[PDB]
C-alpha cells in the first residue's frame, strides 16, 4: 500500500492483478470518540442515504448496474465505508464517497424510518450471540468511557438527527478521512481522490473527550437466549506479545470435530463449551479478554477455573515448542487479518490517521518462552480484573472466585 | 475507465412500457379470437348470422342452407 496525499487527504492503494477492487473510506469516527452513545453506529448506517446530487434510491439502482457491492461497519476507532466493484468502475465510486462525505441531506425520516431500525435489527442480530454481549460488556466495565462507550445504538439511549448532524460536521472532514484501494492503481486514485475530495473541508482532528482509564468490576447481564462469561485483564502498556500469547493461550481447533491442543482449547474438555482468547490493542490501553459461551452455566464456571489456571500456569513456565507454536500461530492470524478487507482496510486505516506502521505479518517478532510466560504473569497478577457474565448470572461465577 | 453507468429511461404510462406491451400484443390477438369466436357461436342461431355469415362460409357454409317445404309451413 503505496501512502500518499491527495488534496489534504490521505490516499493509501496497491496495485493488484485481479478484475475485483475495493475502495474503503476509513473515518476517524468509531465510538471512542462519539459525542453521545450510539451516534458513530447511526452515523455509518447513514452512509448512502439521500445526497444532494443523488438520492439513495438512485444510488442502489445504479450500483445494481454495476454489479457493485456496498459493506459498512463500525468499530471503536473507525467507521468503515467499502465498496467493492469492477477495477474500470472506480471514477463512479470515487464520486459517490464524496457525495456522502460532502453532500448528505440528514433528514428526519431517514433518521426514524430507514437508518435507526436497521441500526436496531444489526445489535440485535449481533447480540443473538451471547459471547459479543459478554465481551461488550467487559469493555464497559474496563474502560467506562471512550473505549467503554457501546459501539452501537441501543433503545434505552435514543440518538437524535441532531446528534448526528454535529458529529457528522466533524467526521467528514479532511483531517478525519483516510482513502485505502484495494486492487486500485494508486497513481489513478490519487487522480481521482484530488478532483473529487478537494472541497471537503478541512476539519479538526476528532479526539477522546477525557484520557482512557482503566477499572476492573463485574457485568451481569441477564439474558434467556444462550450463556457466556468475559474473562478481561485491562492493559496499561499494550504490547505486541499479548498477540502472541492470545494466539497460544488459542481456544478454537484448527481441526474438523477435534477438540485442539491449545491449553484453552483443552479446558473444554467433557463440555459443550467453546473458549477464545482475545488480544485488543487501543494504541493507548488494551484489552485482554478470554470468552467461555455454552449452553450450561455449570459448565460455563467449571471452564472458567480451568481457563485462569490455564493463564497462571502460563506465567510459570512455557516451553521451546509452544513458543514456536505461538509465532506460527501469530503470524498466521496477522496474515489472514491483512487478507480479509474488513479488517485490511482499518489497518492501513490507522496507520494513515494515525500514524501508527502497520506490523508485515512477515515481521512478525518471535517471542522467547521468557517473554510470553512474562506476560501471562502480569495477567494473572492484575489488580483490575473484569468479568462479564450473561444469560443465567445467579448460576455464573464472579471475579472473587476467580 | 467509467465514470457513469450507461441507461436511459424508456417511456411509460400507467407503469407499462412499449417492451412489456409488445409482449403481450399476440396474447390480446388470440383472445380477440377467441372472444370473435365465443360471440359468433352464441349468436349461431340468431337467422341474420346464418344469412350473413355462416352459410357464406365455403365448403361448410351449406350446413346453414336449410329451407322448410312449403307444404310443411303453416306461414
Ligand atoms: C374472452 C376473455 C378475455 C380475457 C382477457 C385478458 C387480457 C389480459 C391481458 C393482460 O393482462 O396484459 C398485461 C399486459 C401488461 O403486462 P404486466 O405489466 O401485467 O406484466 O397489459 C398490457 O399490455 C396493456
Amino acid at each position: 500500500f503505496s501512502t500518499a496525499e491527495a488534496a489534504g487527504v490521505k490516499v493509501a492503494a496497491q496495485d493488484g492483478q485481479s478484475p475485483i477492487s475495493d475502495l474503503s473510506v476509513v473515518l476517524r469516527g468509531g465510538s471512542r470518540y462519539a459525542t453521545v452513545p450510539g451516534v458513530s453506529h447511526i452515523l455509518e448506517k447513514f452512509a448512502f442515504q439521500n445526497t444532494v446530487p443523488k438520492s439513495a434510491l438512485r444510488f442502489v439502482r445504479e450500483l445494481e448496474l454495476f454489479g457493485g457491492k456496498l459493506y459498512t461497519h463500525t468499530t471503536r476507532e473507525h467507521i468503515v465505508l467499502r465498496t467493492q466493484f469492477l477495477k474500470q468502475d472506480l471514477p463512479y465510486f470515487v464520486d459517490a464517497f464524496a457525495n456522502v462525505l460532502k453532500e448528505t441531506k440528514f433528514q428526519q425520516f431517514e433518521l426514524t424510518e430507514r437508518v435507526a431500525p436497521v441500526a436496531e435489527l444489526d445489535l440485535l442480530k449481533r447480540e443473538s450471540d451471547p459471547a459479543f454481549t459478554a465481551l461488550e460488556a467487559a469493555h464497559e466495565v474496563a474502560f467506562r468511557t471512550g473505549l467503554g462507550n457501546s459501539v452501537y445504538a441501543q433503545g434505552y439511549s435514543p440518538v437524535t438527527l441532531e446528534d448526528v448532524k454535529e458529529f457528522a460536521r466533524q467526521v467528514y472532514a479532511k483531517q478525519n478521512v483516510a482513502v485505502v484501494g484495494n486492487n486500485v492503481v494508486p497513481a489513478d486514485l490519487q487522480q481521482l481522490v484530488g478532483t473529487a475530495f478537494a472541497d471537503l473541508q478541512e476539519g479538526s482532528k476528532v479526539t477522546q473527550a477525557g484520557t482512557t482509564t482503566l477499572h476492573g468490576g463485574e457485568a451481569r447481564v441477564r439474558t434467556s437466549t444462550g450463556n457466556a462469561l468475559t474473562i478481561a485483564l485491562p492493559i496499561a502498556e499494550p504490547k505486541p506479545v499479548y498477540h502472541a500469547l492470545a494466539s497460544f493461550l488459542g481456544g478454537p481447533a484448527s481441526m474438523p470435530w477435534s477438540v485442539g491442543a491449545s491449553p484453552l482449547a483443552q479446558a473444554t474438555v467433557g463440555t459443550h463449551t467453546s473458549v477464545k482468547a482475545t488480544y485488543h490493542n487501543y494504541g493507548d490501553a488494551g484489552l485482554f479478554a478470554i470468552t467461555i459461551k455454552g449452553d450450561s452455566p455449570a459448565e460455563i464456571s467449571q471452564v472458567a477455573h480451568k481457563a485462569v489456571q490455564a493463564l497462571k500456569d502460563t506465567g510459570a513456565e512455557v516451553t521451546e515448542e509452544q513458543a514456536a507454536r505461538a509465532y506460527a500461530k501469530s503470524k498466521f492470524a496477522a496474515a489472514e487479518a491483512f487478507e480479509n478487507p474488513d479488517s485490511s482496510a482499518s489497518v492501513i486505516g490507522m496507520e494513515l490517521l494515525s500514524g501508527v506502521s502497520r506490523i508485515a505479518p512477515e515481521n512478525v517478532q518471535k517471542f522467547t518462552p521468557a517473554e510470553l510466560s512474562e506476560a501471562a504473569a502480569q495477567l494473572s497478577a492484575s489488580a483490575k480484573p473484569v468479568v462479564a457474565a450473561v444469560g443465567q448470572v445467579h448460576a455464573l461465577p464472579f471475579a472473587d472466585e476467580l | 475507465y467509467v465514470k457513469k453507468p450507461s441507461y436511459k429511461i424508456v417511456p411509460h404510462f400507467l407503469g407499462f412500457n412499449i417492451p412489456t406491451v409488445s409482449k403481450w400484443i399476440p396474447i390480446f390477438g388470440i383472445w380477440g379470437a377467441a372472444a370473435g369466436i365465443g360471440a359468433l357461436f352464441l349468436i349461431e342461431g340468431v337467422p341474420r348470422t346464418r344469412q350473413d355469415i355462416l352459410s357464406k362460409i365455403p365448403i361448410i357454409g351449406e350446413h346453414w342452407i336449410r329451407e322448410i317445404p312449403a307444404s310443411d309451413n303453416p306461414f
